[PDB]
């Protein structure tokens, strides 16, 4: 009566098709009356351990809506952004502008921007 | 070099496991599934009779 | 600093990217979770080339995700790396693709361009300075070339400066699958084109004849296929990312690989594939995996290059290596097919050498190429374009969403044009 | 998300679909109660059930389709059958006349006060759904009720919902057998009702059903239990794309796409290649190429139609179970080099291909085989203009001795509505030779 | 440096070259398993002539097995050195020869000539540079004749400037087995003529008759008679594989074998071969060894030069011996019969000494002759090709494979013309 006894599984196959003993609702092969509609042999017999799917994998959705749950992302924002310097040091910051931004060494002989 | 080699021999080596292991069940599950049909088919042979 | 981002596009891209990114983190040794264990200070050094920080010592991939389709996302997210995509990144919509490219590209895509522009801006405030983008996505699938070719023309007047990678697979020459993909591959073209600069050409086909000749394992699975060309991929990305006298930026390659404008379908080339029983007998040496590295079976992009001439030529190899060996190496193969190449141009080969080797083997090489076999591709597609558009079947769908005749027209002359140039500049 | 509703018009209709959901039950594991066991499935109505069923909080399987009749005798049974306190009672919507298989009784008569509470349903349905690609419409041509009913409806449901997918299943009339003379008569008349809202219509032929039975499934007395348990898998696995994955999963709005090639012709044919014993199977073995090898067999399609009389267009395999691409692409790639298989010089591409990793499973009591490896051959050739091209003939003999035409007319109509479709039919076949020829 | 690589065809050859790889590997102690044990430093040295280095001290055999039939690569694949060989080097056909000449020499080659091709100049270019190369195959043998006339065709215009070394068995004169071989054998021989430069001679009916007189044993395997041949093919590879005063090169022997352009077919000899009580009966001696070399019953190839006359001999010594005893048995074999000789050239004798003795037995020797014996060979052919094309036997399959009578004009006009000139020269 246990799915897993008789055949492999995927392991991960809900407890329904590895417990088919659980199915209570289906026919009670009734003793065939001569007043036998063809129409009541629709679902009959309930299965057995062997008419249980090997393999299961279900389309699964539940991180789409608590992701697709309300509106989806969309910049009102307000664009701030500071523009960086083509330098990495830390101490130099220098764009396509304001060039001379840097730290000034220190010279002896000439003083600055002698020229 | 050795290490690699090493590393190259054992990979080699698997991959043999899979591949036997899976025919036995299969030839299992076959026989399983062969012996349901047989007791499948004696019972509807079965339920003819008294119909 | 100069980085990358990333775009999964497509229902393929979905694949691509996913078996792209899971061979990055394990390359770097990040946990499924996220919290890598530090383990090599270079990977440590130059990881914010494509991924920031977040706390705890976590790399969030710098990528977005795009589709239409929601199963396949769960199916992406339920991955073995979906914890580490952000769900800050999924984007998509509510409607189903039927995979129209004009649903796509004019209807479909309308309401869901201004987000996407949206999350790249933000992605693109939050990093500094760009390399450029990677994007992952096809030319005949049909949501993928559907929302690339509004991207690629929306990206392309903010930021004119940066690269715009793409990575676009062919479908089978013999069957598309789908009848209309034709039609989506003529339409994609013509945009391409217009607002690439480079392009790596992927056929299927070839994949399943490297399974037959080295991998011999009869059934691998898709995912064993993006693990081929997501390695292929991770190559291109190994000389930026890693140390090594190796000039790594692409605009270095670029510029040393395209010669004119129009240029952008290159072909990539890969080393050391194995089979079963040379792996404890292949007597690993430069001289070999250089032959298996040139070699016409080694070939995976479109087909034989036999057919026709080389053009421009660049490898990289990856491990511990001279420059001398990767020299003479190159003097062989120059004298031994010297009048295959272009006379236009000698000495169009360029070698990069990446000290570092890969995790798993040390001498491994990728070999991007741009030769004279994309003539048999498009040909090929000029014909279904021309016979299918013969007598204009099943394109009843395009008109009813605002399509005509007539962009049919300029779409193939200028399919027909590059064709002429193709053979123009070499026979 | 991914789900649509299914429409059961015709008490001939209702058998079909109750096979249906009794097989979508098995799969799934449903007590008839509409009940898991002890373990975890309920909520807010959302598990594999939630494509087709809608076990909301009430934690009860509530399926999404209706079920419309004329006749209140077969609708009853059914109220005290088996999984009759699944089905919601007004949904199984049932009628006290009959329309005497005229299709015009069954369209102007009685449909009239009963289409709007119909409407009430599909509203309270639309609404609930939250993707709703489209519809599941079971019905039959050579309807008593089918046919008369069904094109008020789907006239109906077209104007106010032209946005979404209508597929149309119904039986084709067997081309030599014939339980009514009138079956001609109301059969154009739904076609060319039908022709210009339809989206995809799929039929099929009980005969050749009956023909394969003995011939491979070894049943000299089958019933409509294995006939409709055969449809019944037919459906199942069309539909499996929405209830497992696959290496590739294709929606129906693809094979709308690809399919149908222009407008009006929209009527390709299925077929499901393992059709075979148990026994057969049981020392046997499947593969790929064999049965790529057998679904194009003449032989294996329901309808009377030789594919060496027309030529392909269209084909739309989608196999179901354990698969690679690397088998079936050499394995149809040996059929595009096959010389019999004629397709259209037009198309170059006609295979639509839809891997469904899942193996489709047997049924209790049943009489399938256990299949791991199964596919579905959604198809259209232009074989088929004989049937209309059988039709015809049958008309203007008739309909020149008008016969029956007192009936009709003496409940209200006239000859003009007769009149249109002859033409209509004949611009059907018109059409087929113009894109048969090249 | 100068190294041979090997041509396995046939499925003659296919037992052949399997014995004579079997001893190469036993002669220079490797084990089957491939891990060479070093015990000889001179063979440790000198192996690189034939085998490449593949990690673990393992020797891969630099030769290609080529053959149609499946079971014959099973069965040599399933032998003691089969794991020695090469799954790389296992080239084969979907197709059953039928053993027809035409069939594998213009229906089957034809698909097979580019496969075969890529791996041998992927072998050329595995080597540095060759000597040449060498082909186990047979003349009558009808796989190993329609490739071979294939391949060395194609050979001679790849690398015109090598050894095309020829190893084919003549089958048995009093019974061909097969009836279509003489057929075959006109065929082939007209080609190999036009492209080899040197063929061994070998008829098993002097073999069966060698072990009634010295093996004397009654029942041997036909592997054991692959001992034989092979020992004798080994032994004239011993020179250039082993030190000692003595010149290996085959243009050194060759030049010194040819007078004339069209002298390619010659006729071994070896050295003690033992009965049952001899072992224990004989004092090793140079003259005795002397005499035997020369005994007209030790020869195998063909038939009895008795009838003819010498024109080129060349004997090999293996073992430890002197250039004076080999010398002073010179002149005693000179004078003993010096009329027996051509008075065209005299001093044709041509004496190497290997210093390195067999494993096995210490003072041995190999000759190689090219006498006055082909006659009777080519001439039996002849009534044989002239009375089954009197009335065209067995010829509507050549018609079907597309072959005309013609070829067999020009190719029985050939021999004719070989049939003078062997004639001509000595009478
Ligand atoms: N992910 C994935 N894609 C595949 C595979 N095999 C082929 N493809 C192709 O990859 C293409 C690109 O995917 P998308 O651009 O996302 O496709 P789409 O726009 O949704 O529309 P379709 O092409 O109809 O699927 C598809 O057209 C497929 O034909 C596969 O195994 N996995
Ligand atoms: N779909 C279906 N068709 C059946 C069945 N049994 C027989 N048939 C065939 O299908 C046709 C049924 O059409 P109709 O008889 O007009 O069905 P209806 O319009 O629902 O109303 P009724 O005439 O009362 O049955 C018959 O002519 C039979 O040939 C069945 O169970 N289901
Ligand atoms: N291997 C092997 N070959 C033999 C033996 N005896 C004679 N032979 C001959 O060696 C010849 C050469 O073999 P192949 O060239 O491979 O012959 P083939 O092309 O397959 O066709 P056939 O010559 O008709 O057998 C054959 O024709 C045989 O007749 C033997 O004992 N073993």
């Amino acid at each position: 009566e246990k799915t897993s006894d008789y055949y492999r599984i995927s392991e991960k196959l809900p407890v329904r098709f590895n417990n088919p003993g659980w199915f209570h609702g289906y026919g009670t092969k009734e003793a065939v009356s001569m007043y036998r509609t063809s129409n009541q042999t629709y679902g009959s017999r309930a299965p057995t351990v062997h008419e249980m799917p090997k393999v299961f994998y279900p389309s699964s959705n539940k991180f789409s809506r608590q992701h697709a749950a309300f509106g989806m992302f969309q910049s009102h924002n307000i664009n701030v952004t500071l523009e960086k310097s083509l330098v990495t040091g830390p101490d130099n910051h220098i764009t396509h502008y304001d060039r001379l931004n840097f730290h000034p060494s220190y010279n002896v002989n000439r003083p600055s921007i002698c020229d | 070099n050795m290490k690699l080699v090493g590393r190259a021999l054992q990979d080699l080596q698997d991959e043999a496991d899979k591949k036997k292991q899976k025919r036995e069940e299969m030839g299992r599950e076959q026989k399983i599934y062969n012996d349901y049909l047989m007791q499948r088919r004696e019972e509807e042979k079965a339920q003819e009779k008294e119909l | 600093m100069r980085e990358i981002v990333h775009l999964q596009a497509g229902q393929c891209g979905n694949q691509i990217g996913a078996k792209f990114w899971e061979v990055i983190s394990d390359e770097h040794g990040i946990d499924p979770t996220g919290t890598y264990h530090g383990d090599s200070d270079l990977q440590l050094e130059r990881i914010n080339v494509y991924y920031n920080e977040a706390t705890g010592g976590k790399y969030v991939p710098r990528a977005v995700l795009v589709d239409l389709e929601p199963g396949t996302m769960d199916s992406v997210r339920s991955g073995p790396f979906g914890q580490i995509f952000r769900p800050d990144n999924f984007v998509f919509g509510q409607s189903g693709a039927g995979n129209n490219w004009a649903k796509g590209h004019y209807t479909e895509g309308a309401e869901l361009v201004d987000s996407v522009l949206d999350v790249v801006r933000k992605e693109a405030e939050s990093c500094d300075c760009l390399q450029g983008f990677q994007l992952t996505h096809s030319l005949g699938g049909g949501t993928g070339s559907g929302m690339g070719t509004l991207l690629i023309s929306k990206i392309r007047e903010e930021y004119p400066d940066r690269i715009m990678n793409t990575f676009s697979v062919v479908p089978s020459p013999k069957v598309s699958d789908t009848v209309v993909e034709p039609y989506n591959a003529t339409l994609s073209v013509h945009q391409l084109v217009e607002n690439t600069d480079e392009t790596y050409c992927i056929d299927n086909e070839a994949l399943y004849d490297i399974c037959f000749r080295t991998l011999k394992l009869t059934t691998p699975t898709y995912g064993d296929l993006n693990h081929l060309v997501s390695a292929t991929m991770s190559g291109v990305t190994t000389c930026l990312r890693f140390p090594g006298q190796l000039n790594a930026d692409l605009r270095k390659l670029a510029v040393n690989m395209v010669p004119f404008p129009r240029l952008h379908f290159f072909m990539p080339g890969f080393a050391p594939l194995t089979s079963r029983g040379s792996q404890q007998y292949r007597a690993l040496t430069v001289p070999e995996l250089t032959q298996q590295m040139f070699d016409a079976k080694n070939m995976m992009a479109a087909c034989d290059p036999r057919h026709g001439r080389y053009l421009t030529v660049a490898a990289v190899f990856r491990g511990r290596m001279s420059m001398k060996e990767v020299d003479e190496q190159m003097l062989n193969v120059q004298n031994k097919n010297s009048s295959y190449f272009v006379e236009w141009i000698p000495n169009n080969v360029k070698t990069a050498v990446c000290d570092i080797p890969p995790r798993g083997l040390k001498m491994s090489a990728t070999f991007i190429g741009n030769s004279t076999a994309i003539q048999e591709l498009f040909k090929r597609i000029s014909e279904q374009f021309t016979a299918m558009f013969r007598r204009k079947a099943f394109l009843h769908w395009y008109t009813g969403e605002g399509m005509d005749e007539m962009e049919f027209t300029e779409a193939e002359s200028n399919m027909n044009d590059l064709v002429s140039e193709y053979q123009q500049y070499q026979d | 998300m991914r789900e649509c509703i299914s429409i059961h018009v015709g008490q001939a209709g209702v058998q079909i679909g109750n096979a249906c959901w009794e097989l979508y039950c098995l799969e799934h594991g449903i007590q008839p109660d509409g009940q898991m066991p002890s373990d975890k499935t309920i909520g807010g109505g959302d598990d594999s059930f939630n494509t087709f069923f809608s076990e909301t909080g009430a934690g009860k399987h509530v399926p999404r389709a209706v079920f419309v009749d004329l006749e209140p005798t077969v609708v009853d049974e059914v109220r005290t059958g088996t999984y009759r306190q699944l089905f919601h009672p007004e949904q199984l919507i049932t009628g006290k006349e009959d329309a005497a298989n005229n299709y015009a009784r069954g369209h102007y008569t009685i449909g009239k006060e009963i289409v709007d509470l119909v409407l009430d349903r599909i509203r309270k349905l639309a609404d609930l759904c939250t993707g709703l690609q489209g519809f599941l419409i079971f019905h039959s041509f050579g309807g008593g009720t089918g046919s008369g009913f069904a094109s008020l409806l789907m006239e109906r449901l077209s104007v106010d919902y032209g946005k979404k997918s209508k597929l149309e299943f119904a039986i084709y009339p067997a081309p030599q057998v014939s339980t009514a003379v009138v079956e001609p008569y109301n059969s154009i008349l739904t076609t060319h009702t039908t022709l210009e809202h339809s989206d995809c219509a799929f039929m099929v032929d009980n005969e050749a059903i009956y023909d394969i039975c003995r011939r491979n499934l070894d049943i000299e007395r089958p019933t409509y239990t294995n006939l409709n348990r055969l449809i019944g898998q037919i459906v199942s696995s069309i539909t499996a794309s929405l209830r497992f994955d696959g290496a590739l999963n294709v929606d129906l709005t693809e094979f709308q796409t690809n399919l149908v090639p222009y407008p009006r012709i929209h009527f390709p044919l299925a077929t499901y290649a393992p059709v075979i014993s148990a026994e057969k199977a049981y020392h046997e073995q499947l593969s790929v190429a064999e049965i790529t090898n057998a679904c194009f067999e003449p032989a294996n399609q329901m309808v009377k139609c030789d594919p060496r009389h027309g030529k392909y267009m269209a084909c739309c395999m989608l196999y179901r179970g354990d698969v690679v691409p690397k088998d079936v692409n050499a394995a149809i790639a040996t059929i595009k080099t096959k010389r019999t298989i004629q397709f259209v010089d037009w198309c170059p591409t006609g295979f639509k291909v839809g891997i469904n990793y899942q193996p489709p499973t047997v049924v209790p009591g049943g009489d399938l085989a256990k299949v791991q490896r199964a596919v579905c051959m959604l198809s259209n050739t232009t074989a088929i203009a004989e049937a209309w091209a059988r039709l015809d003939h049958k008309f203007d003999l008739m309909y020149a001795k008008r016969a029956f035409v007192h009936w009709y007319v003496g409940e209200g109509m006239e000859e003009g509505e007769f009149s249109e479709a002859r033409e209509d039919l004949a611009a059907l076949e018109k059409d087929y030779e113009e894109v048969g020829v090249d």
